């Protein structure tokens, strides 16, 4: 949105870079962080942990009834089963999409988002536009941004995320795949579908 | 407090901006300032909830069209000055040093690894905000409870749409670590966390849609009693 008293892009990307660099500097120095310390956390929230991991979690929970019960009991403990679980997922609660309930998760105070399973959020579920409307017009935004049309008879809960408890989407198997291996199955689960602004893959 | 943070229900901040895909990390600082949070929690510049309540006392206008990981840098900042562990004016001169000799290299440092061994024990074994208390839970699923209309000035999790609003417990999770007190530095003091259902109608009016409900958490101080 214009705003005419704002700087580039460019401008304010060069000032942040000399701010942070200059934090650094006397963080490194203060002897509390280092550049390997860096190097860790981005490696992990590139590679090690994202989305693919609650992923194996739902499929599983497609293809396992008493997995599911598990998962719907106790979310933490369920996917510690799996290994999965850690920073900004030690309490999580997953919600299960049906024929009558949709579920979508929002933290309109802030950005908090169950990293163990989802890795770090993308940049929109952090950002005021989601968070401001969401809890207010579910409906029209999941239609007008997202294309996905949720039938005014069937019931939206919106869970917006105040505390530590991190609530996950558990979206329903799509039609078409009875039979599939939990590998094919996969590819249909997307980080969205677990946020719940739109089911997982269709086809 | 009441600030722009506080944005559920907030009309005319635009349409949501969805970059068809996009990079964890939009550029190097992003990586540093994502790293100085566990580097700066170990060392006791704040806790989850402080660091929460720097973020809060930014400029508005700033919070509102800033890059994210621009705000835990002044959150960084905020606590390194209220701890006295670090002086503005040395960092206005190295910022100055590294405008002008932006490849300039980084102090010269050990690597240690007992830092490397917390982020890998962080990361994989949390850091969990529940806590065991001796007193029971006061609400059970099915109450019908009212949200406080305090408007504290301080640190806490009190969303200007439900304050004084009409809602259902949903779920008991146990008792957890409490923001009112955590983020403004007088400690844990633990209490219960529910999970409360407000229809559409009651946050909204009639322009609430009929088929649809917030959940909302809520800590025990923050909800009262109407039918148990």
């Amino acid at each position: 949105t214009e705003n005419i008293l704002r700087k580039s892009d460019e401008e304010i990307q060069k000032e942040i870079t000399a701010r942070v660099k200059a934090l650094e500097s006397m963080l490194i120095e203060q002897g509390i962080l280092t550049t390997s310390m860096i190097d860790r956390m981005a490696e992990i929230y590139e590679n090690e942990v994202g989305p693919h991991l609650g992923a194996k979690v739902v499929v599983k929970a497609w293809t396992d009834p008493e997995f599911k019960k598990r998962l719907l009991a106790d979310g933490t403990e369920a996917c510690k089963e799996l290994g999965i679980g850690g920073l900004q997922g030690e309490d999580m609660m997953w919600v299960e999409n049906t024929d009558e309930v949709h579920h979508v998760v929002v933290c309109t105070l802030c950005s908090c988002y169950p990293w163990p399973v989802l890795g770090l959020p993308p940049n929109w579920f952090k950002e005021p536009q989601y968070r401001s409307r969401v809890v207010r017009e579910p409906r029209q935004l999941l239609k007008e941004e997202f294309g996905f049309e949720v039938p005014p008879s069937k019931e939206i809960k919106v869970w917006d995320s105040s505390s530590e408890m991190r609530f996950v989407v558990l979206p329903q198997r799509p039609a078409g795949t009875d039979g599939w291996s939990e590998e094919e199955l996969a590819t249909l689960v997307t980080r969205e579908s677990m946020i719940g602004v739109e089911p997982a893959k269709a086809v | 407090m009441n600030g722009v943070y506080d944005v559920g229900g907030t009309d005319g901040l635009g349409p949501i901006n969805r970059p068809a895909d996009e990079p964890v990390f939009r550029a190097e600082w992003e990586k540093v300032a994502f790293a100085m949070f566990p580097a700066t929690f170990r060392a006791g510049f704040m806790g989850l909830d402080e660091f929460k309540f720097g973020i809060e006392q930014m400029n508005p206008a700033e919070y509102l069209e800033s890059p994210y990981y621009w705000h835990w840098i002044r959150t960084y900042i905020h606590h390194g000055v209220r701890t006295g562990k670090i002086d503005l004016e040395e960092l206005e001169r190295r910022t100055q040093y590294y405008r002008e000799n932006p490849d300039a290299p980084l102090p010269e440092h050990e690597q240690k690894p007992e830092l490397i061994e917390f982020v890998n024990q962080a990361v994989y074994g949390g850091l969990p905000a529940s806590r065991e208390v001796d007193r029971p839970p006061k609400f059970k699923e099915g109450d019908v409870v009212r949200f406080s209309t305090a408007s504290p000035k301080g640190h806490a999790r009190r969303a200007r749409y439900v304050r004084g609003k009409t809602g259902t417990v949903v779920k008991h999770h146990g008792a957890y670590i409490y923001p009112d007190t955590a983020g403004n530095g007088l400690g844990e003091c633990p209490e219960h966390l529910y999970t409360v259902r407000f229809t559409a109608q009651e946050l909204w009016g009639p322009e609430g849609d009929p088929n649809s409900s917030v959940y909302y958490d809520c800590w025990e101080p923050y909800i009262e009693l109407v039918d148990t």
